């Protein structure tokens, strides 16, 4: 009914709205997205400082 | 005078290894101040938290210290009390 | 079956002299653990099973302070830097922090903190203006000590006034 | 009955309550999370300090 | 007939009673815990001071 409001008011689950939009809106099935989850998300922390650097890289470099 | 005084402390009041009610009795308010102090520290060691701290890691120094600010605040305020 | 003891020694039955304390160190041994100790202090703490001889000692202490000193950003400075007290923390239930050192201490509670400059007024203010060096990090490790004893002092006086 | 005071009476095992309220409140499959549990066994020392330092930095990432 | 009397004239065999203990008194199969002897047991010494310590921390941080 209105997708930018209720990403607005629960930001924390834009992953999850995410998912949702995904699945339904772009044609990917909803299997891959589960088993993607359930499999290689593993590396956690020391590369999420290289990931957050990665992220403002990639905003640096966007043009 | 000093070596008697010092001597006599040291044997009486605070080598032994036990402290009781009739060992305080002996002496005077300094005298009886300093030896609940020397049967606190003793039942502080024997807290369970400090016998535990002990039995894992032994480190009397750690444990020295806080009985040492300990022992100095209070005689502080004895001292200022009897004052 | 009672059998009063009347035979208790501190020294005998609750602090027993091990083998590192009351061992003064002759000059060689001075030496080695002046060379090969990071920290020293991590010298005085034996736990479990006593090393047979200083290098064992030495070595065990070294992998002690690199393990809390690698432990200190998740440790518990790390944890307690986000509110003592408005998160109600009890630090009587608490095992002992042998190596904590106030270092990852830096109390930033969020919530209690309003309108933030990150731009200091003056050069003045700005940080601590203690001259002297370590400064920022014994300030912090006094800190954390004065933190921890005060909510649990707090934590006494309620268990206390609950009782009476 | 009552699960937070239950909770809150053994907070040691607040894994064993979770582990129920996945297999009866959600509909997930005892076998999953068994064989789950029974893979993740190697608890490696070093692996359980990166997920101290890991959920430490999640939790004051939350927000 | 009586566990801690057994347990206390044999400590050798502290395994051995552990193992028997799981295996009527708990659930667990006997096979399971035959193949787990087999195949786990490999690392030796080197990490056997690490466990050491590693015991003697889970003790300083049972609560």
């Amino acid at each position: 009914a209105d997708p930018q409001l209720i990403a607005a008011l629960y930001p924390d689950q834009a992953e999850l709205f995410l998912t949702m939009d995904m699945m339904d809106k772009q044609g990917i099935d909803p299997q891959v997205i589960l088993d993607a989850d359930r499999l290689t998300v593993k590396r956690s922390k020391e590369q999420r400082f290289e990931d957050d650097k990665a992220f403002e890289s990639a905003l640096n470099a966007s043009k | 005078l000093w070596r008697l005084a010092d001597k006599v402390a040291d044997e009486a009041m605070l080598r032994p290894h036990k402290v009781s009610l009739q060992d305080s009795h002996a002496f005077g308010a300094l005298g009886k101040m300093v030896m609940q102090f020397k049967s606190f520290t003793i039942k502080s060691l024997n807290s369970k938290f400090l016998r535990t701290f002990y039995d894992g890691y032994k480190n009397n120094r750690a444990i020295d210290a806080a009985l040492s600010i300990i022992t100095s605040m209070g005689l502080a305020g004895g001292f200022y009390a009897m004052a | 079956a009672g059998r009063l003891d009347n035979g208790f020694d501190v020294f005998k039955d609750t602090i027993t002299p091990t083998r590192w304390n009351s061992h003064i160190w002759t000059p060689e041994e001075l030496e080695k653990i002046r060379t090969e100790v990071k920290n020293p202090a991590y010298i005085n703490v034996v736990t479990g099973g006593s090393p047979e001889n200083l290098d064992d000692l030495i070595k065990l202490a070294n992998e002690n302070f690199e393990n809390d000193s690698r432990a200190a950003e998740a440790g518990l400075g790390a944890k307690l830097s986000a509110g003592i007290i408005g998160a109600g923390v009890d630090p009587l239930s608490y095992v002992p922090m042998v190596g904590v050192t106030g270092k990852g201490f830096k109390l930033i509670n969020k919530a209690l903190v309003v309108g933030a400059e990150s731009a200091a007024l003056n050069v003045a203010s700005e940080g601590l203006r203690t001259s002297v060096a370590g400064g920022d990090a014994d300030y912090a490790g006094a800190a954390l000590g004065g933190f921890v004893f005060g909510a649990g002092m707090s934590a006494i006086s309620d268990a206390v006034a609950a009782g009476l």
